[PDB]
């Protein structure tokens, strides 16, 4: 048993059928010593007496809010949650598997530049009694500061009664160093609580590996056609340092790979010129396409 | 000074060879402004990093089972790293995980040095 | 240990003798 927040404790249980629980000794936090009784949830049944209570936490019926009383005087509270370990693997029932990139991806994170800011998102099919808590740091040996906002709902898909929810969060590294080669990874930790079930998720990464630039801006055509564009506004600066390479595509395909901000290709009827961007010196993700009618 | 254009080419060949431990950190002055103010300091830290990678590339680390193939691009890294080094200043069972971490680390290192050579060729030359 | 393809990919593991 260990303390999540104040008066909130997590009990680790191997969800083996007919397994033993954990022997837990709750203590009433009060100067009183006599006439103490214990109850659980909205029930009036006394489960024991004394300044301390001992319980065998095996199932979710043993979890929840324990209150200790002196008659009608309410004294203190203790919330118990369970962390399930089935097959030796902590439970991952609150979050859904996004399946991309790897298989068991519950948290997906992404950056648009080297500033130290990034966004993580995740998916769930749970609509009630759901709480998320997000923390982050660079390195475990000495946690260097990363500030995270609060997880907020960003998308939902409803198919009758099956509703799927997407939460996102934004984080920013305190003393970021955009040009430096990162030696330690960023860890993002997400606590997920659903009723009395506690889970947590962690994703470890380098900013350079989650880079996905914004699409090229100001895609323009000039016939003599000269295709011209500019760096996205959100890409790191100076561009002579944080260089981008581009892929220009013609499709009703012809592809041209250039480090330059302009290129020349032929234009067919009812075709389209599309450009995407990528970090020139590190194979990051390709940007999304910017397109314009071949006309 | 160090003929930035040639450094750009040798570093670009390193990037391409790698896409198939020393680190450039903040205090190294390899940021854009740090290049302008003291390019000697940054290129000194790059050089020492390349020398260190050369040594790893020829060690008991890249020998043994699973054996390195002669066609492998990994086998050409020691070459490209050594050329750039002159241009500046003229493991029992699972070796597999450590070879990986070294290669992924070298992609990150060469990416930063390439930005250095690109930026110095555009501003310091 | 050729199952490394499921840990580092088929391109990286193609560098070694199995
Ligand atoms: C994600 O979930 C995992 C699964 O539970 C969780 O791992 C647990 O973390 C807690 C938090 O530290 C560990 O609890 C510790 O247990 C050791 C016994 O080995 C204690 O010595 C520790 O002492 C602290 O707390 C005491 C009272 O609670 C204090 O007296 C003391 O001064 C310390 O403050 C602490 O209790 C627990 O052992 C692990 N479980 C496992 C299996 O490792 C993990 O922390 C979760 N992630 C996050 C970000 O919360």
């Amino acid at each position: 048993i260990w303390e999540l927040k104040k008066d909130v404790y997590v009990v680790e249980l191997d969800w083996y059928p007919d397994a033993p629980g954990e022997m837990v000794v709750l203590t009433c936090d009060t100067p009183e010593e006599d006439g103490i009784t214990w109850t659980l949830d909205q029930s009036s049944e006394v489960l024991g007496s004394g300044k301390t209570l001992t319980i065998q936490v095996k199932e979710f019926g043993d979890a929840g809010q324990y209150t200790c009383h002196k008659g009608g005087e309410v004294l203190s509270h203790s919330l118990l949650l369970l962390h399930k370990k089935e097959d030796g693997i902590w439970s991952t029932d609150i979050l859904k598997d996004q399946k991309e990139p790897k298989n068991k991806t519950f948290l997906r994170c992404e950056a648009k530049n080297y500033s130290g800011r990034f966004t993580c998102w995740w998916l769930t099919t749970i609509s009630t009694d759901l709480t998320f808590s997000v923390k982050s740091s660079r390195g475990s040996s000495d946690p260097q500061g990363v500030t995270c906002g609060a997880a907020t709902l960003s998308a939902e898909r409803v198919r009758g009664d099956n509703k799927e929810y997407e939460y996102s969060v934004e984080c920013q590294e305190d003393s970021a160093c955009p040009a430096a080669e990162e030696s330690l990874p960023i860890e993002v930790m997400v606590d997920a609580v659903h009723k009395l079930k506690y889970e947590n998720y962690t994703s470890s990464f380098f900013i350079r590996d989650i880079i996905k630039p914004d699409p090229p801006k100001n895609l323009q055509l000039k016939p003599l056609v000269e295709v011209s564009w500019e760096y996205p506004d959100t890409w790191s600066t100076p561009h002579s340092y944080f260089s981008l390479t581009f892929c220009v595509q013609v499709q009703g395909k012809d592809r041209v790979f250039t480090d330059k901000t302009s290129a020349t290709v032929i234009c067919r009827k009812n075709a389209s010129i599309s450009v995407r961007a990528q970090d020139r010196y590190y194979s990051s993700s390709w940007s999304e396409w910017a397109s314009v009618p071949c006309s | 000074s160090p003929a930035w254009t040639q450094c750009q080419q040798l570093s670009q060949k390193l990037c391409t060879l790698a896409w198939s431990v020393p680190h450039i950190q903040c205090g190294d002055g390899c940021d854009p402004q740090g290049l302008r103010d003291n390019s000697q300091f940054c290129l000194q830290r790059i050089h020492q990093g390349l020398i260190f990678y050369e040594k790893l590339l020829g060690s008991d680390i890249f020998t043994g089972e699973p054996s390195l193939l002669p066609d492998s691009p990994v086998g050409q890294l020691h070459a490209s790293l050594l050329g750039l080094s002159q241009l500046l200043q003229p493991q029992p069972w699972q070796r597999l995980l450590l070879r990986f971490k070294i290669l992924r680390s070298l992609q990150a290192f060469v990416a930063v040095a390439a930005r250095v050579f690109a930026h110095g060729a555009a501003t310091l030359s | 240990r050729e199952r490394c393809v499921r840990n580092y990919g088929h391109e990286f593991c193609q560098n070694w003798y199995w």
